[PDB]
């Protein structure tokens, strides 16, 4: 378990943790304290990405649009959200951030509240259904297996959100498309280095 | 064509400078003999004035309203012979001549009167010690890996 | 010479000689190169 | 007048009182330093300023320290 | 007369003014208590 | 929506987020912070018989402790909040991102 | 015994106000009076700006350096 | 406390020479050096003082009303603005000539005048204020106050009303109020007058104090406000053909965003700066409702300063213990407020001139160029002041034991690298900017201007290209339209601003060169090495290695003798006053710049900077000799003409330009021991032996003496470029 075989592990990076693969560079996490809020927002930051990558890649492959087309219309003043062809009729713009807001700080205001740094990243209880948790010996391999999957995920998204910015007006599946297509001659190569 | 200007081989003024400069040394070239060293030397002068403005026309030099060479320092790699292969080429001869006194100075600093070295140059130290900065970057960068660019007090 | 090394050692004499020796390289160049304002020679 | 005062880095090596024009500084016996003795400043009161006595002071810094203040017309160096 | 109180004020305000403020100062730079 | 629905709306929704959710965060950072500390004593405690923390106006009932000041301070943001979704909403402006 | 550093001991400055703060210097010698307050003589290389290269330190204004 | 003058020091009044008078003057405004001094009667002191500038200050703006009022052509003005030249004030001076008399009566008027160069017509042009009788009114109105503000500091001295020192360091209800209702309230109340007064004024209609109650600033009046339909409000944006002052092309809007200039008065519109100070009005009534005073809700500016502290140590202990080291000193608050002030003073001179917020202040240049040149001395001075303060703070109210390892005993710990960076910067700008501009003026020299090392500033040329100036072709966000920068604000300020920045006749984002680009890093030279000297006296002014004692100095002593080399100028007062010298050149580099730009601009030949800016022969032939032939013609032997006072002024201050150089060149001790000989001639002369001195005629003090040539200096320096700037920019005037 190391991300570069050769280096040297961190002192503070044993292995113990679920993902601790020693990759501490810059030295962020040298204090315990600031090492458990990174932890726990590197969970969150994982689960909204890879529940995200299914909300990116799902609707551009069948509920007809690209992962910013979902946006757009909130853009253009008069018209809402086409969830699956059928427009909403909960209003565009407004309200939906109104529902959004009194929602979401709800939720992430009582996770906040939290003190145990256990439960503050692996709640479970309520959060755990179907008992995936009363066996530590697969339990870490399900806590290895989120972070391996989420940091994947993470990195999924800077491909999105980057694949987004080289190509302005397209999603990431037209992208696999086009590479798929013409493997050689369209991929990111003629960004990096660009001819003109 | 960055930063709204005509290039030089094509700007009216350019040309129009290079004709009044010309016309300038030409009516200096009136007053002595065609064949006198006086006229000979104003000559040699509108061939290398010529040859100056053909030479800032064809390196890609950018022009004004004025009618002047403008640089662009910016980055563009059409114009890096105006400021960063000069540049490049500063910072390496300075590179050497600080990566030259500095070394002396540390070659000289374990001598019993140090000073007498600053006022009276030891010279063939000093020659051993000038050609150790001609690949100076290597030098420098490894020094700065090593520690032993910084003085740790 | 003995003692005369010493003095063009010094720093004013030295420098005089490797100013001129510079200033010689320099006007030399300006000579062959007049005019200069690019490096074009890659 | 002026504020002479010293601190204890004094050597005793007598060279302020030596180049004191208005005898502001004079040696008293101490138990300080090889020299066994240190440079008080009773006449404080006749001092002009002119900072001799720590342009002759061979201390790290200094020993002997005038703090210019009030200025009277001896501290003004005034013959009128 | 409203054209002619710059000549009342402008001695009054630069010549005058300035001779009460140099006395009065003058002699409080000079008192002793 | 009339205005008056939005501004009662975003007031009520305002000051519900200050009652229920947004109450211990902010009570526990002012108990935090505290005071403004004047060389270690308070304003008041160092003196000028002016900057006196009120208690007549703080001591209002309620079973979690909501006091008048939070009911300005949420509905402070509450019109405000509404009066940015009124205005901008009566403003017809294109955004007209790419296009 | 001999307190103090030795009549060749390289030694370093810790006092606040003096020139060669932080700047290392050779003990010349030490006083062995306990009631000199200075008694570390330390030799500087280089002048300070009155021209002078030595001065007496105190032991705690002093610090035996490891090279 | 004490016997003669200097009451307040009895150091001075046992002084028997002269230096008791000078120094009594100079120390009275000092109250943390005076004798039996506590902090309460500090703050007191100070409090009552702030009262008395303030009373000053609407004194002096009540005299500026009642001059244009009284002997002002203000009713005149408002007729034909940009063909009316403004009246400061009449003029009475019983030495002029006839001739003099002729030539100073300018505006149309019953006598010799002066031009108002100042915009004080324009500015109240544009906020209302249309006859002399509203001139008037505001004249009494601010007596009042002055006299409204000499009660309040008088009051606040008696022991009733003597607030205490704890009321001065409440530095979280001060802040409250200041930012919402010295910064809020009073933007809101500016909203308030532009939008009943200063709009319908510029739209006609007169709306004063008798009928102000009864007529609506917008037809529906409160409705759009309450309703929230704020839209209302910017429905007729009077468009691209009102005529300022009447009501044809007029509008009935009063908060419409539109963005660039009026196309007549070449000012910004009364609508944009009505709704721009109630926006800047909400934000800072939000930004005052933050700091704790007495409700159990906001922050405590202590426990933001010590909650910030990062993590690693790479500041060290941050700002643990900086609430103590302002809120306790005062010379820390007066250094980050005259810092903060000289920065927006310097922003009030950049946007002025490229934003003109008054009527017709664009097309009268002379006004532009003493405003410019005024705040912007102005705000170099105030810099200057800010260091200096920090330098009396470190001195005079820095704790270090108190602020052990935080993020402000760093500076002192590694000052000399911060010293040495800003020796390096301000030493690669000197050599490098005069390199190039010696080059040039060798090539010029030589006859092959080609040769010149012309280089183009093309990130300020990319950055106006960021803007809408379409003049570079670089195609960036908002001088491209597809761009998200040109489609979010192409329906509300972007027309106005591109239709104002092409323009290439105003001041907004001028059209820059090389010569732009030299004269750039020439001020960053000043900039960076005022800078180095400041922060090198600031740094140094608790000690160095060559006088670690310095703390015990004070902040302003003479020297510490002779001794150890020489130490001439080591205090930090001394840093500050060679700050002074480097400041006054930075400003008239940046004054230079600016007006040879606009006065190029204003008569035409731009191509005049953009072919002679880049070379100092340039600077020396086409902007000083040549501009000032028609100020030195001021007074000529066969006559004088109206710049005669112009011509006079600039060489009085070339002629105390020059007597400050007595006093830095000369120093004391030959004037010491010349007045010794004086003394003697004259008790040694007869019927002069009768009259004898009280005070000892001493010669000047040393630091009395940099501070005399540096005031010398400084009059000259600005009384000079006063006269120039406004002599040529009046001769012409475009
Ligand atoms: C946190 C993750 C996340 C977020 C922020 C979104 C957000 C969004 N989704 Mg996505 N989505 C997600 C997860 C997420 N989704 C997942 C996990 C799935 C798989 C089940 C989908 C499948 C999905 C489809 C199939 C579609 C969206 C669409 C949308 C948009 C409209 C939603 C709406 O109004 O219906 C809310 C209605 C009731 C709650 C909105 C931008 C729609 C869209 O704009 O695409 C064209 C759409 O058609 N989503
Ligand atoms: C694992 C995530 C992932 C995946 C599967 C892809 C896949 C693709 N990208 Mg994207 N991309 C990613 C991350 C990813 N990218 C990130 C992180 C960035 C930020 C710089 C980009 C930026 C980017 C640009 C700007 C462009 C592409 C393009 C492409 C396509 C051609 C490949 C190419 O040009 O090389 C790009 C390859 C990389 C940048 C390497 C990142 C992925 C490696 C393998 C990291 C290791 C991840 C993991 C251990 C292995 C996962 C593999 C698994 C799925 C089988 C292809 C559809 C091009 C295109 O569609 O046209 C194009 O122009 N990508
Ligand atoms: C700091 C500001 C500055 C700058 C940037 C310049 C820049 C320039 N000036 Mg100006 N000038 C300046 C200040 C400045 N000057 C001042 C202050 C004066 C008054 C004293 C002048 C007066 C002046 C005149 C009168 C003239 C110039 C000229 C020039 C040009 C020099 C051409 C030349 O001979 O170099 C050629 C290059 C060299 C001499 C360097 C050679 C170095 C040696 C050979 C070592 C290099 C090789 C090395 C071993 C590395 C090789 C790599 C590897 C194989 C090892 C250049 C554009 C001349 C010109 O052409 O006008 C435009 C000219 O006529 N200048
Ligand atoms: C600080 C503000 C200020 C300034 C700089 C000036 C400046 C001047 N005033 Mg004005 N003045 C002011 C306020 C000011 N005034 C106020 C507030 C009043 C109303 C009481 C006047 C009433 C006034 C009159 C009636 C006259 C002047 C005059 C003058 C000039 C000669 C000085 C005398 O005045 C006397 C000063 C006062 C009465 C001010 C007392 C406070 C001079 C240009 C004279 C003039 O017009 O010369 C051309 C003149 O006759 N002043
Ligand atoms: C011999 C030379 C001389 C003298 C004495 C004067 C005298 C005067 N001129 Mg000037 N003038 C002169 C030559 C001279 N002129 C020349 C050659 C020209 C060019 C043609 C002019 C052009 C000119 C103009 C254009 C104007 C004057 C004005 C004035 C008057 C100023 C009003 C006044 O006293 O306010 C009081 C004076 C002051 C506030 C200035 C003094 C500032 C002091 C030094 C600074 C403060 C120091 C300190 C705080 C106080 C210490 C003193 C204390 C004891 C009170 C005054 C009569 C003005 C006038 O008449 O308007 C009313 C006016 O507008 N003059
Ligand atoms: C809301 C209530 C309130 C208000 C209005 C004020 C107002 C003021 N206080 Mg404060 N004060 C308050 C509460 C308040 N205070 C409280 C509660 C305390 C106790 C904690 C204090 C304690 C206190 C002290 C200790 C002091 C003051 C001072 C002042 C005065 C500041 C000096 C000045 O004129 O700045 C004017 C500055 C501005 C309006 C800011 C303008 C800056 C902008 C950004 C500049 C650019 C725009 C420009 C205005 C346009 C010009 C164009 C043209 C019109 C010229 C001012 C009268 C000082 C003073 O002068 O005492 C008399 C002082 O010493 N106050
Ligand atoms: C402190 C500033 C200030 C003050 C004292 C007033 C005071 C007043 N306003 Mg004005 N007003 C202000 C700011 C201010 N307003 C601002 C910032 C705006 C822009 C939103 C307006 C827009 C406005 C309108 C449109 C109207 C008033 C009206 C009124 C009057 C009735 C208020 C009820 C009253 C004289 C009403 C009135 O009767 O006019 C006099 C009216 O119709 N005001
Ligand atoms: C808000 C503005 C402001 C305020 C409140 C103060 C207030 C103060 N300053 Mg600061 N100062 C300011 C702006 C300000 N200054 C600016 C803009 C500069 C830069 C030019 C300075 C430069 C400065 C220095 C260099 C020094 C002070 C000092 C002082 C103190 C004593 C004043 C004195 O003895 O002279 C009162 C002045 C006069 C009676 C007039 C003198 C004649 C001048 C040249 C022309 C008028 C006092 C606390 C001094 C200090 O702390 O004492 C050691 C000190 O040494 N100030
Ligand atoms: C024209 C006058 C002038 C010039 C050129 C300078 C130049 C300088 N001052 Mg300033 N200064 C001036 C007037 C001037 N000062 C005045 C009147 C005062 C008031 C007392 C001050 C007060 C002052 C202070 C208080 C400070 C400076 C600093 C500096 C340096 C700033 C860094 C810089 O630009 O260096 C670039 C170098 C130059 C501009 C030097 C120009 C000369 C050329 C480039 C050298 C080569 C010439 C030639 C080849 C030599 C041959 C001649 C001979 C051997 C035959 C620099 C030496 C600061 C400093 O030194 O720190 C860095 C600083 O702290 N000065
Ligand atoms: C000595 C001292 C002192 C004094 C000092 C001083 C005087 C300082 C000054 C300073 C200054 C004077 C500063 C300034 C600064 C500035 C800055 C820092 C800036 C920034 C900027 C930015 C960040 C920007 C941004 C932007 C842009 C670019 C434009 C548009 C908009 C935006 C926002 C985007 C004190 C008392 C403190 C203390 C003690 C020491
Ligand atoms: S202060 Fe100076 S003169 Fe006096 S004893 Fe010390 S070293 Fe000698």
């Amino acid at each position: 378990a190391h991300w570069m075989p050769g280096e040297p592990r961190p002192a503070y990076l044993d292995g113990s943790a679920p993902g601790d693969f020693g990759f501490d560079p810059l030295g962020l996490g040298e204090v315990p304290a600031n090492l458990e809020r990174y932890k726990e927002s590197e969970l969150i930051h994982c689960r909204w990405a890879m529940l995200a990558v299914p909300g990116i890649l799902v609707p551009e492959a069948l509920g007809y649009g690209n992962w910013v087309k979902a946006q757009e219309w909130a853009a253009l003043p008069g018209g809402q959200a086409t969830y699956l062809g059928n427009p909403v009729p909960w209003g565009t713009l407004p309200t939906i951030l109104a529902i959004e807001f009194l929602a979401i700080a709800f939720v992430e205001h009582q996770r906040s509240m939290e003190k145990d740094p256990e439960k503050k990243k692996y709640p479970g209880g309520a959060f755990d259904p179907l008992g995936y948790s009363k066996d530590p010996k697969k339990l870490e391999e399900l806590k290895v297996k989120e972070i391996k999957n989420g940091r994947l995920a993470l990195l999924a998204f800077v491909g999105f959100c980057v694949q987004q910015s080289a190509y302005p007006g397209t999603g990431p599946l037209e992208n696999l498309a086009t590479h798929l297509a013409d493997p050689w001659h369209n991929n990111i190569g003629d960004i990096v280095i660009p001819f003109n | 064509d960055i930063s709204g200007l005509t290039p030089c081989k094509d700007s009216k003024q350019f040309a129009k400078r290079e004709k009044q400069q010309i016309k300038k040394l030409e009516s200096s070239l009136k007053l002595y003999a065609p064949e006198s060293a006086p006229a000979l030397a104003l000559n040699a002068q509108i061939e290398k004035t010529k040859r100056r403005f053909d030479n800032y026309g064809k390196y890609g030099l950018l022009c004004g309203s004025d009618g002047l060479p403008h640089l662009i320092v910016n980055g563009d790699q059409r114009h890096w012979g105006e400021f960063i292969t000069p540049g490049i080429l500063f910072l390496y001869i300075a590179g050497w001549i600080g990566w030259v006194g500095r070394s002396y100075l540390i070659a000289i600093s374990g001598e019993k009167k140090p000073a007498m070295k600053e006022i009276i140059i030891d010279v063939p130290l000093a020659s051993r010690i000038i050609f150790r900065g001609f690949i100076w970057p290597v030098a420098a960068y490894r020094e700065f890996l090593n520690g032993d660019l910084i003085a740790k007090d | 010479m003995r003692d005369l090394k010493t003095y063009l050692s010094v720093a004013p004499v030295l420098s005089t000689l490797w100013f001129g020796s510079l200033a010689g390289l320099l006007i030399e160049i300006n000579r062959l190169f007049p005019d200069a304002l690019t490096f074009p020679f890659f | 007048s002026h504020s002479v005062k010293i601190y204890d880095t004094c050597i005793g090596c007598t060279q302020c009182v030596r180049a004191c024009p208005t005898d502001v500084l004079e040696m008293i016996p101490w138990d300080g330093c090889k020299a066994k003795q240190i440079a008080s400043a009773p006449r404080t009161e006749d001092c002009v300023g002119c900072k001799r006595c720590e342009s002759a002071c061979p201390t790290d810094f200094l020993s002997v320290r005038v703090y210019l203040w009030h200025e009277t017309t001896r501290s003004m160096g005034l013959a009128y | 007369t409203f054209n002619n109180l710059p000549s009342i004020f402008v001695p009054l305000v630069g010549l005058v003014f300035p001779a009460i403020a140099m006395a009065s100062l003058f002699l409080h730079i000079q008192k002793n208590k | 929506l009339s205005p008056s629905i939005v501004i009662s709306l975003s007031t009520g929704l305002s000051l519900f987020l200050g009652r229920f959710v947004f109450f211990n965060f902010q009570r526990e950072n002012v108990a935090k912070q505290g005071l403004p500390e004047q060389n270690g004593k308070t304003h008041f405690e160092a003196g000028d018989d002016r900057a006196k923390e009120y208690v007549s106006l703080l001591k209002s009932n309620d079973p979690i402790g909501f006091n008048i000041v939070d009911v300005l301070a949420w509905g402070s943001i509450g019109h405000i909040v509404a009066y940015y979704i009124l205005a901008t909403s009566s403003n017809g402006y294109d955004p007209s991102f790419f296009g | 015994p001999p307190i103090g550093p030795k009549r060749g001991s390289k030694v370093k400055i810790l006092r606040r106000e003096s020139y060669w703060f932080k700047n290392v210097g050779s003990v010349v010698a030490v006083d062995q009076d306990p009631k000199t307050r200075y008694p570390v003589v330390v030799r500087f290389a280089k002048v300070n700006y009155a021209n002078i290269s030595t001065n007496n330190y105190a032991l705690d204004e002093v610090e035996e350096v490891a090279a | 406390m004490a016997l003669r003058f200097p009451r307040f020091s009895q150091g001075l009044a046992q002084d028997p020479t002269t230096r008791r008078i000078w120094f009594g003057i100079a120390t009275a405004h000092d109250f943390e050096s005076h004798d039996d001094i506590t902090e309460e009667r500090l703050y007191q002191n100070i409090f009552a003082s702030h009262f008395g500038q303030l009373a000053i200050i609407f004194l002096w703006t009540s005299g500026n009303l009642f001059h244009v009022a009284w002997q002002g052509n203000f009713e005149t003005w408002v007729q034909d603005p940009l063909h009316v030249r403004p009246i400061a004030h009449a003029i009475w001076d019983p030495h002029f000539g006839q001739p003099a008399v002729e030539a100073f009566t300018r505006g149309g008027a019953l006598g010799p005048v002066n031009i108002a160069y100042s915009g004080v017509y324009q500015w109240w042009y544009t906020i209302g204020l249309r006859t002399n009788e509203d001139l008037y009114t505001g004249a009494l109105f601010l007596l009042f106050l002055s006299a409204l503000s000499l009660i309040g500091g008088w009051l606040h001295l008696q022991p009733k009303w003597k607030p205490r020192v704890s009321w001065f360091k409440n530095a979280e209800s001060r802040l409250n109020h200041h930012l919402s209702g010295l910064f809020g309230v009073s933007s809101l109340a500016w909203t308030g007058h532009l939008v009943h007064v200063a709009i319908p004024a510029s739209r006609g209609e007169y709306v004063r104090w008798n009928n102000f109650l009864n007529v609506l600033p917008h037809p529906q009046g409160l409705g759009p406000l309450f309703t929230g339909q704020w839209n209302l409000y910017a429905q007729n944006p009077d468009s691209s053909s009102h005529l300022f002052g009447t009501s044809q092309g007029s509008g009935t809007a009063i908060l419409t965003l539109l963005g660039g200039f009026h196309p007549q008065t070449q000012s910004l519109w009364l609508t944009d700066m009505a709704h721009h100070h109630l926006a800047i009005a909400i934000l800072f009534l939000i930004a005052g409702h933050m700091y704790r005073t007495n409700f159990g809700i906001g922050h405590s500016i202590k426990d933001l300063l010590e909650a910030h502290i990062p993590p690693g140590g790479r500041l060290g202990r941050g700002h643990k213990g900086l609430y103590d080291t302002i809120n306790n000193s005062i010379h820390f608050q007066l250094g980050l407020a005259l810092a903060s002030l000289g920065v927006i003073t310097s922003l009030v001179a950049q946007h002025m001139y490229s934003l003109p917020a008054y009527a017709f202040i664009a097309q009268d240049f002379t006004t532009q160029a003493a405003l410019y040149t005024h705040h912007q001395y102005i705000a170099g001075f105030i810099m200057t002041g800010a260091f200096a303060h920090g330098a009396i703070f470190f001195i005079r109210d820095y704790n270090p034991e108190q602020n052990e390892d935080n993020v402000l005993a760093r500076m002192l710990d590694h000052k000399e690298a911060i010293i040495s960076h800003l020796s390096w910067a301000s030493l690669f700008l000197g050599f490098h900017t005069l390199g190039l501009y010696v080059h040039n003026d060798v090539m010029l020299a030589f006859g092959t201007p080609e040769k010149q090392i012309l280089i183009e500033p093309i990130f300020a040329q990319w950055i106006q290209s960021a803007h809408g100036k379409t003049s570079y072709g670089f195609d960036v966000l908002l001088s491209s339209t597809s761009g998200p920068a040109f489609n979010a604000g192409r329906s509300i300020w972007l027309p106005g601003w591109l239709n104002a920045i092409n323009e290439n006749s105003n001041s907004l984002f001028l059209t820059i060169g090389p010569g732009d680009f030299l004269v750039h890093h020439a001020i960053a030279l000043g900039l960076h090495t005022t800078t180095l000297i400041l922060v090198k006296g600031a740094l140094d002014a608790r000690g160095s290695k060559l006088m670690p004692d310095k703390k015990d100095f004070g902040y302003s002593f003479p020297c510490d003798g002779p001794g150890r080399g020489g130490t001439c100028d080591i205090s930090a007062w001394d840093a500050f006053y060679l700050a002074v010298f480097w400041m006054l050149n930075t400003i008239g580099w940046v004054t230079f710049y600016w007006h040879w730009k606009h006065i190029t601009l204003w008569q035409g030949n731009v191509s005049q900077f953009n072919e002679s800016s880049t070379y100092l022969m340039g600077w020396l032939r086409d902007y000083l000799w040549l501009n000032s032939s028609q100020l030195i013609n001021g007074y000529n032997p066969f006559g004088m003409n109206s710049l005669s006072v112009w011509a006079w002024m600039f060489l009085f201050g070339h002629l105390v330009w020059a007597t400050g150089f007595m006093f830095l060149i000369s120093w004391r001790g030959y004037w010491q021991e010349l007045i010794e000989t004086l003394a003697w001639a004259h008790e040694r002369t007869p019927l002069a032996n009768l009259i004898r001195w009280k005070d000892k005629p001493v010669a000047l003090s040393i630091v009395q003496a940099r501070l005399v040539g540096l005031a010398h200096f400084s009059v000259g320096y600005i009384f000079t470029y006063a006269a120039f700037l406004i002599a040529s920019t009046s001769g012409k005037f475009g």
